[PDB]
C-alpha cells in the first residue's frame, strides 16, 4: 500500500476513541 | 513521524482528524460509529 490518507476511526457512544487509528 | 496516535487512545475525533489528519504526509482518518462495514 502507501500513504493512504484515511483510518478505520471507529467511535462509542460518547465519541470516545476506542481504537487507536495507524494510516501505516 | 505520528503514524500510530496510539496517544490518542480514549480521546475523541476532535483531536484525532484534527492531528491525524496530517501527521505523516496528510494522512486523514475516516470518523465512523464502529457500525458493520457497509452491509
Amino acid at each position: 500500500e502507501y500513504r493512504i490518507d484515511r483510518v478505520r476511526l471507529f467511535v462509542d457512544k460518547l465519541d470516545n476513541i476506542a481504537q487507536v487509528p495507524r494510516v501505516g | 513521524m505520528k503514524t500510530e496516535w496510539p496517544e490518542l487512545v480514549g480521546k475523541s475525533v476532535e483531536e484525532a482528524k484534527k492531528v491525524i489528519l496530517q501527521d505523516k504526509p496528510e494522512a486523514q482518518i475516516i470518523v465512523l460509529p464502529v457500525g458493520t462495514i457497509v452491509t
